[PDB]
RNA sequence: GAAAUUGUUGAAAGGGAAGGGCAUUUGAUCAGACA
RNA sequence: GGAAUACUGCCAGCUGGGACUGAGGACUGCGACGUAAGUCAAGGAUGCUGGCAUAAUGGUUAUAUGCCGCCCGUCUUGAAA
RNA sequence: AAAUAUGUAAGAAGUCCUUGUUACUUAAUUGAACGUGGACAUUUGAAUGAAGAGCUUUUAGUGGGCCAUUUUUGGUAAGCAGAACUGGCGAUGCGGGAUGAACCGAACGUAGAGUUAAGGUGCCGGAAUACACGCUCAUCAGACACCACAAAAGGUGUUAG
RNA sequence: GCCCUGAAAAUGGAUGGCGCUCAAGCGUGUUACCUAUACUCUACCGUCAGGGUUGAUAUGAUGCCCUGACGAGUAGGCAGG
RNA sequence: GAGAACAGAAAUCUCCAGUAGAACAAAAGGGUAAAAGCCCCCUUGAUUUUGAUUUUCAGUGUGAAUACAAACCAUGAAAGU
RNA sequence: GGUUGCGGCCAUAUCUACCAGAAAGCACCGUUUCCCGUCCGAUCAACUGUAGUUAAGCUGGUAAGAGCCUGACCGAGUAGUGUAGUGGGUGACCAUACGCGAAACUCAGGUGCUGCAAUCU
């Protein structure tokens, strides 16, 4: 016996009960897949300034 | 009819007494819902809720986690409140004085505290001394240090530990756990 | 049976704009991007390497990375009943800085002005935007302009 | 603030009736819906 | 569409910097209320000029009252109408006591004879046929002959109770 | 010593099923409350 | 020239008939009228009068009458089928 | 080259000044990133709403669908077969369409009073054998959406053009 | 435009039936009137929510009191009985 | 298109016009002119390491692809690729 | 203002026909020892700046020119379209209500703007 093949019927009804959640945003997102040359330096950079803001409270 | 825009007859979803069945727990609650209704002090309001908390949402605060909190700047004289049990911790070698107010103290903790000449207070003695919770430092334990939550969110590329009984090589470490056996995770 | 390859359905999407084929003009390359820049995306069919997938055509995203010949763009794509984060490695020929903010930025710079200009005078500001208000009363004159009276016209056929 | 403070008014159905034998055409077409301008007071009064 | 009033409506293309004081057009409009009247105005106006309500302004609306509401008058009426199969100009003559009565029965007649509903009709012109013998349709001329008199034969009085004890009579 | 199902007695109703719902008339039957 | 009137709208103008309801149970509020003492229709009915004191009202029941009512269970897109 | 649909943006995670960190980067303490110090509050930066918002765990049933308007493919067509968006039926009674899954109106705690919807008001049957202007006479008249069919072609019947 | 011809099927039969002809028909207009589990106001039930109340010397602190909104339901979940 | 012995519709030579009307293995659609097409020159980056990303998606796998990092090379005066 | 070298936007810069261009600059132009490339010093390489020319390039101007760019209640509130009705019609289809709104057409206006450095009667 054949039967229905496909439909989107009722699918956005379902998506909207719990509702298409807005994308959610963060201050300080991740560096995931950011350039490694950049990221390597960035590291030693932050090390330094930290150290220079430990000097601040000697 | 009404085009409703919100699910009707919804329960707020907050415990509103404890599920616990303990007289004494109920009395402490009797105490604090009175204080919470008549003292506009936020502390009483927080404590009232913490008493409803199930065992899991009450992880044990340790005596060493206690000792640390007191090394907070300007905090060493505060009386730490813990709505739950307080456990001992051999790993700290030196313990402060202070005054811990809590639900339960393990044998070892109450000793360690008292050995350095502190005080172990029950929450109701805490009330009589600090009805507005003056000078209190509330601590909570690690909720997500539970073994169970390890397995929450299990799926591909989530890194979360199988629900597994026996463990060792040849318990779920092959196809889909390494590049050389089909694929990986 | 069906076919659903990578650039399927894109006949006119990636197609090139009438009388505008050829080299891409050099300013497309002198332009400069930093992290956080908002960019709009549109594929240049003439540049086959580093090309956005059609779904991201017409889409706007934020820069998250800068490489030699490229920028990484994050887009939120909503799949299911939820958005997920997508990172796009695009070559500079498929990206342009967005104007979607120029009215904001222009407005802040100016809102800062009208404020200082007000504050150090004697307050009274009002610097939120407001929708089209309905218009006010008005007296239209007849002098030079008496009303002309039209009526409707009969049926005709010209053909 | 003033208007949000006001809880949505709850009118009864019009006393005189609606005018019209069918509500769901525009006022202008002999119906009831749409902007009917100053004729809104006749109605609302009959429902208030 | 109901019981008509006649309105002068006046509108005009929203002003602009380079064209303050645009030109002002009037229509006389038979409608049952001013709301329908302003609609009709915009309806024909977008049929004549480049405007629509969005970009234009009604300037003045005024009901015009019949000049001599108890003067019998011979009205020549001009109409454009749509039938099922085509559209059609047409001239009728109506005798009544005001342009407003006259347009009531035209719409009545158009509906009754040609099955034309209000949407499908366009008044071209209504004007008072001054000199008799420029009256053209007979069914009117008939009522201008001198010393006119007619009986109203076969009289039917409406009974007010269900039963009657007589057997009626249509003398008159 | 239940029920299906039966005999008798008593009461009722019945123009091609019966049973049911809202309501009241009519018959039968009955609790409470008055002080 | 000077009125009227219709039409539409307003009045925190007055006023008649009719229906349903009377939740609440000391006081506490916002008021109104009064020179005042008081008074009131102002955070929900009281006053006065009669009849019965029982199958009268009411319940139950059978019947009659008006309108209405297909056989439940099930599988099914869909069952009184 | 539309309409309808569609991405982003409308601030405190914001804008401006001062000038630290590095192994990246520059001819260059140049830049890039991350910072320390300082300037400005709710007309702090459109509307409307917000019985608040966010987050976590676990588990049932389900995984034959069907219909209506619109868009729409195959077919002469189908109460046929297959998609698009929404609204429905399925899972749902109530009023209307005599009747009827899906149309119209309207979604249901037990009730009183009122008012209405869609649909009606000769009698069946609650409600004008109301008012008003025309039209129609059928020896198979006609009579209300979905809906329970009719066409080309003709009439010196009659109406108005 | 209305009407007439074009217009043929099987049990007797359907504008819902009767019947209707200046209609009880067709087109259009104006009033009034009828009546849904819908709308408005009110009582009672239940659900959800927000308040208030441990002060003894009497009776439920899971209580008592105030206020507001809401109530369709297969499969299915949970709850109080 | 116009020109040159044999030479013809079609052999080889030249000039003019030439937006691609061609070619780019292959289906079709994109793309391309001092090239992505045609001729020549030098080559092995069709290599080594292990991650991120886009499509299909459960945001699994697989295929295919993208932009980087760390190598070693090719080519080019070079920027580069 | 011209011109050059490097440009940006890439036809208001393109196309066809014709005329005009001072000064400088570009240019055409001479040569073949040298590096270099060709069947061919035409291209490409080098050397002279000397021996010659505005003819071409280049620049500009003309044209009821082709094209291209702009504008407009020109056409048109037209086609098409979101939304409504127990609207019309046997149907095909079509009106109406609240909105959004083209393209062709037609007429007019235009025909490169401009950055950095050097140079020039
Ligand atoms: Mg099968
Ligand atoms: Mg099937
Ligand atoms: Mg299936
Ligand atoms: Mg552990
Ligand atoms: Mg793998
Ligand atoms: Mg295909
Ligand atoms: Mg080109
Ligand atoms: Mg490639
Ligand atoms: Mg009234
Ligand atoms: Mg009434
Ligand atoms: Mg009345
Ligand atoms: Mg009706
Ligand atoms: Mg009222
Ligand atoms: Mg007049
Ligand atoms: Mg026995
Ligand atoms: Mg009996
Ligand atoms: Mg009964
Ligand atoms: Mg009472
Ligand atoms: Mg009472
Ligand atoms: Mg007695
Ligand atoms: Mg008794
Ligand atoms: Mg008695
Ligand atoms: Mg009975
Ligand atoms: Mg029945
Ligand atoms: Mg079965
Ligand atoms: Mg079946
Ligand atoms: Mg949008
Ligand atoms: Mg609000
Ligand atoms: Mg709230
Ligand atoms: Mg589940
Ligand atoms: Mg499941
Ligand atoms: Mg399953
Ligand atoms: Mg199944
Ligand atoms: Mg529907
Ligand atoms: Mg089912
Ligand atoms: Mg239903
Ligand atoms: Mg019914
Ligand atoms: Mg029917
Ligand atoms: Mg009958
Ligand atoms: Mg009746
Ligand atoms: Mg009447
Ligand atoms: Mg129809
Ligand atoms: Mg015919
Ligand atoms: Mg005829
Ligand atoms: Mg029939
Ligand atoms: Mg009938
Ligand atoms: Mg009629
Ligand atoms: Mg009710
Ligand atoms: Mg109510
Ligand atoms: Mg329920
Ligand atoms: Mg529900
Ligand atoms: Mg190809
Ligand atoms: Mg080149
Ligand atoms: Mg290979
Ligand atoms: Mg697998
Ligand atoms: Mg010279
Ligand atoms: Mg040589
Ligand atoms: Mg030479
Ligand atoms: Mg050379
Ligand atoms: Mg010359
Ligand atoms: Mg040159
Ligand atoms: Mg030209
Ligand atoms: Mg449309
Ligand atoms: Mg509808
Ligand atoms: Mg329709
Ligand atoms: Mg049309």
């Amino acid at each position: 016996a054949k039967s229905k093949n496909h439909t989107a019927h009722n699918q956005t009804r379902k998506a909207h009960r719990n509702g298409i959640k807005k994308p959610k945003t963060y201050k300080y997102p991740s560096l995931k897949g950011v350039d490694p040359k950049f990221r390597r330096n960035h590291k030693h950079a932050l090390h330094g300034t930290a150290k220079a803001l430990a000097a601040a409270k000697k | 009819g009404i085009d409703h825009t919100s699910k009707q007859h919804k329960r707020s979803g907050h415990r509103t007494a404890p599920k616990s069945d303990n007289v004494y727990l109920k009395l402490l609650v009797k105490l604090y819902t009175f204080l919470a209704r008549r003292t506009d002090a936020p502390f009483n309001k927080v404590v009232l809720k913490a008493l409803f908390l199930s065992k899991i949402n009450r992880p044990p605060v340790s005596v060493s986690r206690i000792a640390r909190a007191l090394k907070q700047e300007g905090a060493a004289n505060k009386t730490v409140v813990v709505v739950g049990t307080v456990t001992d911790d051999a790993r700290i070698f030196e313990f402060p004085k202070t005054t811990v107010a809590a639900l339960r103290f393990t044998a070892g903790a109450r000793a360690k505290i008292v050995k350095a000449g502190g005080e172990c207070i029950t929450l109701d003695q805490l009330a009589v001394r600090a009805p507005k919770g003056q000078n209190t430092l509330i601590l909570r334990g690690p909720r997500n240090s539970r073994e169970a939550v390890r397995h929450f969110g299990m799926g591909p590329h989530k890194g979360k530990a199988p629900r597994i009984l026996s463990t060792g090589r040849k318990f779920e470490r092959a196809r889909g756990r390494r590049r050389s056996k089909g694929f990986k995770v | 049976g069906k076919s659903h390859g990578y650039r399927s359905r894109t006949r006119y999407m990636f197609q090139r704009d009438f009388r505008k084929h050829g080299a891409v003009h050099l300013s497309t390359y002198l332009k400069v991007y930093k992290v956080g820049d908002i960019v709009d995306i549109k594929a240049n069919g003439s540049i086959q390497k580093g090309m956005p997938h059609k779904f991201y055509q017409g889409k706007t995203g934020v820069v998250y990375n800068v490489t030699k010949s490229s920028v990484g763009v994050i887009i939120n794509k909503m799949v299911g009943n939820r958005y997920l984060e997508k990172r796009l490695n695009l070559r500079v020929e498929h990206i342009k800085h967005s104007k979607c903010r120029q009215e904001f930025l222009e407005r802040v710079k100016a809102n800062a002005a009208k404020r200082a200009e007000a504050k150090a005078q004697g307050v009274a500001v009002q610097l939120k935007r407001q929708p089209a208000q309905p218009r006010e009363s008005r007296i239209v004159s007849t002098e030079g302009n008496v009303p002309q009276t039209l009526a409707p016209v009969p049926y005709e056929t010209f053909i | 603030q003033a208007n949000n403070f006001l809880w949505p008014f709850k009118l009864s159905n019009p006393s005189g009736g609606w005018g019209v034998p069918r509500k769901f055409k525009h006022f202008i077409q002999g119906g009831s819906f749409g902007n009917r301008e100053e004729f809104i007071n006749k109605l609302v009064k009959s429902m208030n | 569409m109901a019981h008509f009033k006649e309105y002068q409506v006046i509108g005009r293309r929203l002003p602009t910097e380079s064209v303050p004081e645009p030109k002002l057009f009037r229509m006389r409009i038979f409608a049952s209320n001013e709301v329908i009247a302003k609609s009709r105005y915009w309806y024909f106006l977008q049929k004549l000029h480049k405007v629509k309500k969005a970009s234009g302004e009604i300037v003045s609306i005024n009901q015009i009252n019949e000049a001599h509401p108890t003067k019998v008058k011979n009205f020549g009426v001009w109409v454009r109408y749509d039938s099922r199969s085509g559209t059609h100009n047409m001239y009728k003559e109506i005798r009544d006591v005001s342009r407003v009565a006259a347009v009531e029965t035209l719409y009545q007649d158009m509906a009754a004879r040609h099955r034309a509903r209000f949407r499908s009709i366009h008044i071209l012109k209504v004007a008072e046929i001054e000199k008799t013998a420029d009256v053209k349709r007979q069914y009117v001329k008939q009522f201008l002959t001198k010393d006119l008199k007619f009986p109203l034969p076969h009289r039917v009085q409406k009974s007010t109770k269900t039963f009657s004890y007589k057997r009626p009579s249509t003398f008159y």
